[PDB]
């Protein structure tokens, strides 16, 4: 016979517009609702300049996964 | 090789690795260095990812030890 | 987190009929 001393698992946690201001995610910005270009982060995520520059103006994380947000100047 | 289009494919190989060296042993010391050396490299920083998500597990053990208590 | 235990969950109506 065997018996068990230890064990580790493993799961994932399984479950799309402008979120912040929940415009449609390809049209213009509620606030100014037209000079906002869309800004991309490390993080993954597309949301307004105009939303995003006021929110961390606010807050320094990503509202949409906690992470320190971080302005994606890849392939730039 | 940071900043050249071949990061996004490198990147791509590393984390496949990554992967299973974490699994095989806890997150030591070395994979924490070498990314500290050669992190910027990596375009979308996954293996940051990787070894964030292992700490963050551990806080949820003890977020779950202190819930089996309020319940008991 | 232990919830707030008062928090937690007609005789005027009858006494004033009665009256």
């Amino acid at each position: 016979r065997f018996e068990v001393k230890k064990w580790n698992a493993v799961a994932l946690w399984a479950w799309d517009n402008c979120a912040i201001c929940r415009n449609h995610i390809m049209d213009l910005c509620i606030e100014c609702q037209e000079e906002c270009t869309v800004a991309w982060g490390v993080c993954n995520h597309a949301f307004h300049f105009h939303c995003i520059s006021r929110w961390l103006k606010t807050r320094q994380v990503c509202p949409l996964d906690n992470r320190e947000w971080e302005f994606q100047k890849y392939g730039h | 090789l940071s900043g050249l289009e071949l990061a996004t494919t490198f990147e791509h190989f590393y984390q496949h690795y990554m992967a299973d060296r974490l699994l095989s042993f806890g997150s030591s010391w070395l994979e924490g260095a070498v990314l500290e050396q050669i992190g910027l490299c990596f375009p979308n920083r996954l293996p940051q990812l990787m070894l964030q998500s292992l700490s963050t597990s551990e806080e949820l053990q003890r977020q779950f030890h202190l819930f089996q208590l309020q319940r008991l | 987190l232990y919830p707030l235990p008062y928090l937690q969950p007609t005789q005027a109506e009858w006494w004033e009929l009665l009256f």
